[PDB]
């Protein structure tokens, strides 16, 4: 063990090493504290012909460009064309990058979110990928837009609000400004939910390409589905879309990252209206005699928004009409008053 | 007695030499920390852009700011990229210049019978591509007066600045009155831009279409297209092979036949039926099995496969 | 490996205070100073440096007295001040 005895001395020379990074390591509190503005970072490689090229376009809040190459730490999500980073007083030096800005569904919406973040094991096992795209679609009157927005708020996970009209803006280009930020905060803050409606009023594909928003809709759209087809780690934030008819479909959502677990949802029929409705009214005080019956079969044509309205009109007599629990009568009383 | 001793002091110098892996791997990141503290001393630069050389040695710099200045020549850098037309840098000190700063043919795929040419795309793409440039159909929707002239010149000319450019068209039976006049305005621009002075070793595209009837007979013209291949059998043998080089990674039971799987998924491509083998896989998965019963197999050749030919539209 | 050197004027009028606080002690010898120094560089460029107590025997010529502690805390704190000069050499004040 005679040849082992020089151990020690590198031992030694590693703990002095740990003993002497106290200083060095502990200036950066106080010459790192905080990036007192902010500043925009465009990414932009150089070449220098160590010697190696390597730079950055940097674009400060008050629009003033100046000169400075990538530094600063160990960057593993960095070097990316993005906002909110480190700049001391007048180093502009890059520090610190931070990103800028219910009961007969719980099986395919709960397991379509976590088998692509929990299950990572069984995917290394297997080699399979998990579906991305559900399709909630089928004729009205299942409501879902509220319930589908209900169990979204029932995953427990953040949820971001995003219709039509979101992102339909009246100037042009910002449809991919909405969508790279709504991969902004999905894609690139914390794994939120994310539920459309209304997907086939804006996937019209007409022969006379000459006067049609919903093409500029599938400028968007289609360029969304670019950055789904075109981008293959798609095990983030899914896209959930969802439609009130099958009138005109995309027939280019057949992809595994894009819509394909389209699951049928039928006229809402008297099974169907007791799901939704035994969900709608599963809380609330429901006297023993709401069969069902008249009050599932009146309720046509009449969706989600239009049927939760109808209760509420059974909240509004049943207070002058004594009983404090709410009647069968009151339900076909509010569908005969609504229309 | 002897010989043991032998055994144990190599035990001891085992677990003795085995504690250095665990700091000398991380202190060349330690290390590397104090490096990165060194390299971030160079702070204090800026930008500039030159117009108008008057002497050889000194020259005029014109800065995003706003202001002009003048500058010299540093003993480091020579005279090649000190031409105008370069954006350079600047310091704030001395206005010296540290370095400068850099701005920033034809085939057609379609099958008479059948759809899903695009996945085919999406096979050649995905098998070997190294160059992504996505241009959508949907982009030249054309509801103002019509001046795409300039969005194909413009097109062309980021495909000329980018080497990486490999398009993919798709969808253009929707858009193939004046409907046809928009498409010999951006034909006639294609080969404007495509039959003169133009780097056709470079650029590459595939247009895809849906229905044999809207081939567009001004695509089917020679020179925009010239490389025409026919979808009639989708290439059963190199179908086969992409299962075969594609069934990899995948498990599934021992007895398994692959011309029956095969045979039962055409029409549409041999990537699409990796989708439906990796399909059957997303249903094993499901019942948390590794190897299955073909049963539920033949369910989603049969019923995904039968659901493509079905909404495949 | 280097052709020329650069030597700026502060280090000799470093050497003027190595003669400026002698106190009149009456040893003036050869006083050994840590020369600094760019490395990095092909060419040598000396910003500036600093001292270290050194002193010799009168009949023996073989003794020399350095210090490692003190120039291991002016080149820790200078670096610390300064990360852009590092040690390259020394030199002495003695025509022999």
């Amino acid at each position: 063990k005679i040849m082992k005895s020089e151990v020690l001395r590198v031992t030694h020379e590693l703990q002095a090493m740990k003993d002497k990074i106290k200083e060095n390591s502990e200036k950066i509190k106080v010459n790192k504290t905080l990036p007192y503005l902010v500043s925009n970072v465009i990414e932009l490689l150089d070449v220098d012909p160590q010697r190696k090229g390597k730079c950055a376009v940097i674009k400060t809040s008050t629009r003033q460009t100046y000169f400075l190459p990538v530094i600063g730490l160990v960057d593993a999500e960095k070097l990316k064309p993005g906002d909110l980073v480190g700049v001391n007083k007048d180093s502009y030096l890059i520090l610190e990058t931070l990103p800028t800005e219910l009961d007969k569904q719980i099986q395919e919406l709960v397991e379509a979110i976590v088998l692509p973040m929990n299950h990572k094991e069984k995917f290394e096992n297997l080699g399979i990928q998990p579906p991305k795209g559900v399709l909630m679609y089928g004729p009205p009157g299942t409501g879902k837009t509220l319930l589908a927005r209900a169990c979204a708020a029932q995953t427990k996970a953040t949820f971001l609000k995003l219709a039509g009209p979101q992102l339909v803006q009246m100037f042009i280009g910002d449809g991919a400004k909405l969508v790279r930020d709504a991969f902004a905060l999905a894609k690139e803050k914390a794994p939120s939910i994310i539920f459309i409606d209304e997907l086939d009023a804006i996937g019209t594909k007409r022969f006379d390409s000459e006067k049609a928003g919903d093409r500029e809709v599938q400028r968007t759209m289609l360029e969304l589905l670019n950055q789904l087809d075109g981008f293959q780690p798609n095990t983030q934030v899914k896209v959930i879309a969802a439609t009130n008819r099958v009138d005109i479909l995309d027939p280019a959502l057949l992809r595994s990252g894009r819509l394909d677990r389209k699951i049928e949802f039928p006229m809402p029929n008297e099974e169907a209206r007791a799901r939704i409705m035994q969900i709608h009214s599963r809380k609330m005080n429901v006297s023993p005699d709401v069969n069902y019956e008249e009050l599932a079969r009146c309720t046509d044509d009449f969706n989600g928004a239009q049927c939760k309205a109808v209760c509420v009109e059974a909240g509004m007599i049943a207070l002058r009409r004594g009983a404090t629990e709410l009647t069968h009568e009151d339900y076909m009383e509010g569908i005969l008053e609504v229309q | 007695d002897y010989r043991k001793k032998l055994l144990e002091h190599k035990e001891i110098d085992g677990r003795l030499k085995e504690l250095r892996e665990q700091l000398k791997e991380l202190t060349k990141q330690y290390e590397k920390s104090e490096n990165d503290l060194k390299a971030l001393q160079s702070v204090g630069q800026i930008v500039g852009e030159v117009l108008k050389q008057l002497t050889e040695e000194k020259f005029i710099v014109k800065a995003t700011n706003g202001p002009r200045y003048v500058v010299g020549c540093r003993r480091q850098l020579d005279k090649s990229k000190l031409k105008p037309g370069t954006r350079v840098a600047l310091d704030m000190t001395t206005l010296t210049i540290m370095r400068y700063l850099p701005r920033e043919k034809g085939c057609l795929l379609y099958g008479p019978p059948g759809t899903g040419k695009t996945l085919l795309a999406r096979a050649v793409a995905s098998q070997l591509d190294c160059n992504f440039l996505k241009v959508v159909s949907s982009s030249i929707v054309d509801k103002y007066i019509g001046e795409s002239a300039r969005l194909i010149r413009e097109m062309f000319n980021y495909a000329r600045d980018h080497q990486p450019c490999i398009i993919f068209m798709d969808e253009i039976d929707a858009i193939g009155t004046s409907a046809d006049r928009e498409i010999q305005r951006t034909l006639m621009e294609l080969l404007n831009q495509m039959d003169g002075f133009d780097t056709l070793h470079r650029v590459k595209m595939i247009m895809a279409t849906n229905r044999p009837d809207t081939l567009d007979p001004a695509l089917l013209r020679p020179g925009r297209l010239d490389r025409k291949i026919h979808i009639d059998l989708p290439n059963e043998q190199a179908r086969l092979d992409i299962l075969k080089i594609h069934a990899g990674p995948i498990t599934k039971h021992g007895e398994i036949d692959y011309e029956a799987i095969v045979k039962l998924s055409d029409g549409f491509n041999g990537a699409d039926l990796r989708n439906v083998c990796t399909e059957a896989g997303m249903f094993a998965i499901r019942a948390d099995h590794d190897f299955v019963v073909q049963e539920d197999f033949m369910k989603a050749v049969r019923k995904v496969a039968d659901s493509k030919k079905l909404e495949s539209k | 490996a280097v052709q020329k050197v650069v030597v700026h004027p502060l280090v000799l009028l470093s050497v003027v205070d190595h003669f400026n606080r002698i106190g009149k002690v009456g040893n003036q010898k050869r006083v050994v100073g840590v020369l600094l120094g760019s490395w990095q560089k092909k060419v040598l460029d000396v910003s500036n440096s600093f001292a270290v107590p050194f002193d010799e025997d009168d009949k023996d010529d073989s003794v020399w007295f350095l210090d490692h502690d003190y120039l291991e805390n002016m080149y820790g704190m200078f670096k610390k001040v300064n990360a852009r000069e590092r040690i390259v050499g020394w030199y002495h004040t003695g025509p022999k």
